[PDB]
């Protein structure tokens, strides 16, 4: 374990003239990287490298924030949001460049009106746990959030924004599972249960507009995520094929979109 | 421990997964030109990075019933390059080269090939005419080949009246298809004078006679091609004026 | 520079905490038993 | 680490012989066997590995790259090539006496059956935009060509056709500089 | 190298009297500027002097504010504006004064509306950088900003404001640039890319109104710059002559305005 | 011991008998580039020799009626010498300059030159045109006008829009016909990045504009040239590959 | 007077930092190779 910024500079190199010792020659059949490098093939200089590598870390990459969820409200005066982050194709590609994540999150509410306004009402952000009463109504006795975390904002405020521990039972986000949840007789012709994880189900998430009569406006709120202390296991490649469903993986069997575009010849580089 | 090798001068390497050695030019270093031996007055010019590279020549076909062929050493290499560029711009010349002959073949392919270097390799003029004025005399093209090489008429005298057999008083390898597929040789500057111009004067000249032609059966691979790349090892010129292309 | 400064007792509530430059790519580059140099063949 | 590029990925490839440079042997010397662009932020061979996807999220990028050919034939096939890496400046080499001008590495088929190029940092400023085309081309790394340097020679009774695979990775000194989001990603509805 | 404020004081002088010390006999052949002071020429008394030249540094000189560009926003639906900041003639005579410059910047969004007001609604500002994709909408997903920094502000906030670092690839910023950023055959008839340095490219500002419909407002945004941490080198001239185009030098060839007003004689001061 | 002088880089000297100084362009000499400072791997060459040195151009007759000329500095020597050639197959180079430019004449002439470099010397096109598409641009063989130099057409504006009164922000020096004859300037390597190519950029520019115009009466010399000899001091170069003349 | 104070790890966007003094005015007004005196002609 080696630990330092900028980046590995460069040492004179002389020509070498004699038998056995060629760096160039590797073995790709071992399943390990080539270790060739600048100074043993060509003549070099010495340089001092000073091109930070601080943009580059895992922790740097994830700290961006992101939508990862829209909820739209008509005022059956509530409407509901099931927390799973894998909706959008933007933020759910850089989770999926990996296998095990283990982070804390900070959500950030923007609301907005039909053609996009502000007008001052009152809004009501609730957390239902797994196992929690969802609200059947938008004056039930579930908004009385005696132990559920609640958030009461208006639309001319700045946007509401909280910090989201890890909330999961084992010890990391899978995102990827290879197995089932329960025991039985699966099936052969419809799997609807194959690769879904119970570590990942986090609840509902619910929104209503506080008041006793009917408010005539059609909201709209974006949920922006954003990681923070983020750890990150078992590296994996990046996703290709465009996406499909939101909880499979499924890609399409006809029309497979090459990974690289299409030139002429393998004789001309443009 | 003795067969895989490589070789890397300048921003060029050279990779090889079975040779035999590497020999030596009468066993000696491409040196620089000491203060002693020298003996003009202008201070040299030393590029040691655009010219000390490996220069790649374009192939020969090996058919069964070769001859051979042979290049002028500081003349293959005076329009490619920047080697080329400062062989042409200067007047004086001296360096030493680093040679490697490829021709590989699979392991049901027979033959061999004999690459040696012959220090002032003079072409002589094939014809019985015992008359100054009458005799035959070898053109530009075949004296001075260029970058293509030129064919061997009678490999057996070495078109110069030497017998091929005793031939191995030079610098030289062997290209055993059972055995290598790659001859190199480190020559260093031999010359009787300390600088010598690169566009009057070669120096030496590589041969590559196919004794023991090849042989194979039917199926197999009939296109065998033979690719040398040289290295001026050690390069420096002197005299800086016009550029003269010949 | 203050910005490590938290104002609550959950500490997952902070900025982003002090970069450590960790880096090992041995485990991921030369993941192989035998220990091979660079300048040897790798299969004698 | 090394990932297969895609150098193979011309029309009428169909969906895996994209990442294999067929090999043969020939007629006439000198010839040419394949030639791609180094520029792994460019539509391409470098779209298909791993540092051309993450240099891909970043708009800039230094250091050296490594491209490392592994020959896939019978055991008997001799052979010898030149793959050259050439700085920018003018088109693409039409003979191999411009190729080996460059900076070029003579690789042989032999008991080792991997090569690896490194492609040196020979650039005029410290970074390099990842997105080259049009009044980009001032940021172009060059051409790597790969030459057939003697010839594929093969015995009786043995295939003539060969594959070799190249890969490519970045090397000690790389870097990467200001984020952005890759061009990949299209959706025209939520994923319901 | 000196370093001191105020500014040089003078000495007291007598009268010379004598042959071979002449201070006033200068000879500008040799391209350098004469050093001939007071208190040689004329007897001179004693001051200490205190008028401070604090004010006269290129820091201070340069760290003022001042509008760079306008964006109109018609609500297409969004707007964008190439970042270059020689298109108003204030601060690019200022900024053209030195040939290389490597300063940090401080950039001000002041948004109003047709007849100048300022309605409830909200902006989203974002930065493209060169080879991210331009939005092709007001409900593109290029808004979506995972990685690009993005500004949310309301038209009745106070003006927006953000530090932008020294972001390019070269050493410093140049402006004038003599030579072609590409090789080839170049015309001699329409030169369109001469003096065109590609190191000061740094990409694409976009600015649309956050919301679902169209919005019935006609906006127009001002980008006020402001430069800070900046160094200089290489001074040159001050322009002369009026402007005509935006990243070239052009000017007339009939109607060259004169650098000095015409007086009747050249014997008459008034 | 101030007027004489003599200028001995390489194998060429310049002698003069009546000189003023030799300004020192911004109190700086020309150096090779440090470890720090650069960013390329690949190892520069130097000839120290063959390039350090004078090289003299055409020269300029100098009417009554005279505008001015003007030259790029890396590009005046492309085709010239083995300058040229190193910055041909070369693709980065970074030198200072030695300049000198003479114009004798007798003690019954009079006029005055103003010798000067222009860092990044942009020249405008000339032309009432506010609209991107349809204005005027200066072509390749006046923006570059090689080794032939270029007239002026406004030289009170310097062809830039910049005026000339003000242009002793430079290093620069007059030739006084009654006072010296020769101008010389040491100039280093300004630039924004270590290392630049020779063929698309140029880095600064001579102008020679003649003020106070020459002036005679009947029976003295009429032809009177004006002459220049460049030397680049320091000139290292990197990137070798095949040569592009433009 | 604090103002020098910054809230962020990015020295960038900190306020305008120490003012130094920095002055050599020998570089535009006297390039020339041979330090002349002020006292004596320029021209021996
Ligand atoms: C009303 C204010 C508080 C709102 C609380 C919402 C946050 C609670 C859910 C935690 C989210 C953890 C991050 C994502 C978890 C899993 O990876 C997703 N299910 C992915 O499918
Ligand atoms: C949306 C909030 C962030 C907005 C970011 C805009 C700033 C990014 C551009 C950097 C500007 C650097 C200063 C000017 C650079 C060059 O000199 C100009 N192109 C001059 O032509």
């Amino acid at each position: 374990v080696t630990n330092a910024e900028s980046a590995a500079n460069t040492t004179p190199s002389s020509h070498r003239l004699e038998t056995g010792r060629v760096p160039a020659l590797q073995a790709a059949e071992t399943g390990a990287t080539s270790n060739a490098t600048d100074e043993n093939m060509i003549e070099t200089r010495c340089v001092v490298n000073r091109n930070g590598v601080l943009e580059t870390t895992i922790n740097h990459f994830f700290s961006r924030s992101g939508l990862v969820g829209v909820v739209n409200l008509t005022d059956t005066g509530y409407a509901t949001w099931d927390i799973d982050i894998m909706g959008f194709v933007q933020l759910r590609r850089k989770c999926e460049m990996f296998t095990y994540m283990r982070f804390n999150a900070e959500f950030t509410f923007v609301t907005t009106t039909k053609n996009g306004e502000a007008r001052p009402y009152m809004l009501q952000y609730m957390y239902v746990p797994p196992g929690a009463p969802k609200p059947t109504g938008r004056d039930a006795f579930q908004w009385q959030t005696a132990t559920n975390p609640s958030v009461f904002v208006k639309l001319t405020d700045p946007p509401a924004q909280v910090s989201v521990p890890f909330m999961s039972p084992a010890s990391a986000y899978q995102w990827f599972y290879d197995g089932y949840p329960t025991f039985g007789q699966h099936p052969e012709t419809s799997n609807t249960t194959y690769g879904l994880c119970p570590n990942n189900m986090m609840g509902t998430f619910a929104v209503r507009v506080v008041s006793r009569e009917a408010s005539q406006l059609k909201l709209q709120t974006r949920v922006y995520m954003k990681l923070k202390h983020v750890r990150a296991w078992v590296p994996r490649p990046i996703r290709s094929q465009p996406y499909l469903l939101k909880n499979f993986p499924n890609y399409d069997s006809s029309k497979i979109t090459n990974s690289a575009r299409d030139r002429s010849s393998i004789k001309q580089a443009n | 421990s003795d067969r895989v090798a490589q070789l890397t001068v300048g921003n060029s390497s050279i990779t090889t997964q079975e040779a035999a050695n590497i020999v030596l030019a009468y066993g000696e270093w491409p040196e620089y030109c000491p203060d002693t031996d020298a003996t003009a007055v202008d201070k040299p010019t030393r590029p040691d990075v655009s010219v000390n590279r490996f220069y790649t020549l374009d192939s020969k076909m090996w058919q069964e019933n070769s001859t051979g062929w042979y290049w002028k050493f500081p003349d293959v290499l005076n329009k490619t390059g920047v080697f080329g560029q400062n062989a042409q711009f200067h007047y004086l010349y001296r360096s030493g080269f680093c040679l490697h002959v490829q021709c590989n073949a699979s392991k049901f392919h027979q033959g061999a090939l004999l690459v040696a270097v012959i220090p002032e390799f003079v072409i002589a003029g094939r014809g019985s005419n015992t008359k100054p004025n009458e005799a035959p005399h070898p053109g530009f093209t075949t004296t001075f080949p260029g970058t293509t090489g030129a064919t061997f008429h009678d490999p057996y005298v070495l078109d110069s009246g030497v017998p091929l057999s005793q031939a191995l008083i030079y610098p030289h390898q062997w290209i055993n298809l059972r055995t290598n597929n790659c001859a190199t040789v480190i020559v260093p500057y031999i010359n009787a004078v300390p600088f010598d111009s690169a566009i009057n004067h070669s120096n030496f000249g590589l041969i590559v006679i196919p004794v023991s032609p090849l042989k194979y059966s039917s199926g197999a691979t009939t296109a065998i091609p033979i690719t040398i790349t040289i290295a001026p090892l050690n390069s420096e010129f002197g005299g800086l004026r016009q550029a003269v292309s010949q | 520079n203050f910005t490590n400064i938290n104002y609550y007792k959950d500490s997952y509530a902070a900025s982003a905490t002090r970069q450590d430059f960790t880096q090992d790519p041995k485990k991921f580059t030369q993941p192989v038993l035998d220990s091979i140099r660079e300048l040897s063949a790798p299969l004698n | 680490v090394e990932t297969i590029l895609e150098v193979n990925n011309t029309t009428e490839a169909t969906g895996l012989t994209r990442l294999l440079i067929p090999v043969s042997s020939q007629n006439k010397a000198d010839e040419l066997c394949a030639a791609f662009m180094v520029d792994p932020g460019r539509i391409g061979p470098w779209q298909s590995t791993l540092v051309g996807q993450i240099c891909r999220y970043y708009t800039q990028w230094s250091g050296s790259l490594k491209v490392t050919f592994m020959f896939t034939g019978s055991f008997m096939a001799t052979g010898k090539m030149l793959v050259a890496y050439s700085p920018p400046g003018s088109a693409q080499p039409a003979n191999r006496e411009t190729a080996m001008l460059g900076t070029h590495v003579i690789w042989d088929f032999g008991l080792q059956s991997s090569v690896s190029l490194v492609i040196p940092w020979i650039s005029n400023t410290h970074f390099r935009t990842a997105k080259t085309g049009g009044n980009y081309d001032y940021y172009t790394a060059g051409v790597v060509t790969l030459w057939y340097q003697t010839n594929y020679v093969v015995p009786p009774e043995t295939p003539g056709e060969a594959y070799i695979i190249a890969m490519g990775a970045a090397q000690d000194n790389f870097t990467l500089k200001i984020c952005k989001d890759t061009d990949e990603v299209t959706q025209q509805a939520v994923l319901q």
